[PDB]
């Protein structure tokens, strides 16, 4: 809940350096594809993030129901953008258990 | 003078020819035989086929 | 091997077939059957049914 | 060999790094892809180059 809307607008972005970050498989978008943003562009891009467990992803996908789809936040039907997700055993995950 | 009668024999055969032309459409299939897609897919998507 | 999941490196082997008209010069192991004619038969020529 | 995020990419139909420069698949392609994991051969502790 504590997810820091990092509103992004009035920037030129390159999509193509995101794959030298943290490890996600691939670019899992939701009605764009990850190669046509360089010339498609948008009108108001709004960054989230926040931490899930195992068998909580797929509930960041347009239409699910759950847990994170109904306690947290979840994500509208007609969800136009990208979700990057992946496994997290090497920085925030401090043992017994992280708080 | 006979066009009428000849029209009357002309449509009944392009019909006929028409239906039998659009048995080798694919229609977003992968094939417009059926032998080659029960021979060549699993069950669900030569279903799909 | 310090790396994450999805920096792993993977080996990629990819076989590409040909279906064409052209003659059969390699394919899969079925005992043949001897030719009857003049009969309702259920035939299989290269791999296509009929 | 490519890397893990990579593989997803070699299909027909893709545009990217490898599928647009090293290796491309034609749009009706048809074969079978086999990708497994070489973390065991292909990394060493002072970097595979
Ligand atoms: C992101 O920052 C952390 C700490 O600042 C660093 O350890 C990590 O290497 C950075 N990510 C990349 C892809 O360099």
């Amino acid at each position: 809940y504590a997810w820091n809307r990092k509103r992004i607008s009035n920037c030129v972005a390159d999509y193509s350096v995101i794959y030298n970050f943290a490890p996600f498989f691939a670019f899992k978008c939701y009605g764009v594809s990850p190669t046509k943003l360089n010339d498609l562009c948008f009108t108001n891009v709004y960054a989230d993030s926040f931490v899930i467990r195992g068998n909580e992803v797929s509930q960041i996908a347009p239409g699910q129901t759950g847990n994170i789809a109904d306690y947290n936040y979840k994500l509208p039907d007609d969800f136009t953008g990208c979700v990057i997700a992946w496994n997290s055993n090497k920085l925030d995950s401090k043992p017994s258990g992280n708080y | 003078a006979l066009g009428k009668l000849q029209d009357v024999v002309n449509h009944n055969a392009q019909a006929l020819n028409t239906l039998v032309k659009q048995l080798s459409s694919k229609f977003g299939a992968i094939s417009s035989v059926l032998n080659d897609i029960l021979s060549r897919l699993d069950k669900v998507e030569a279903e799909v086929q | 091997p310090t790396y994450g999941v999805g920096h792993q490196p993977y080996r990629v082997v990819v076989l590409s077939f040909e279906l064409l008209h052209a003659p059969a010069t390699v394919c899969g192991p079925k005992k043949s059957t001897n030719l009857v004619k003049n009969k309702c038969v259920n035939f299989n020529f290269n791999g296509l049914t009929g």
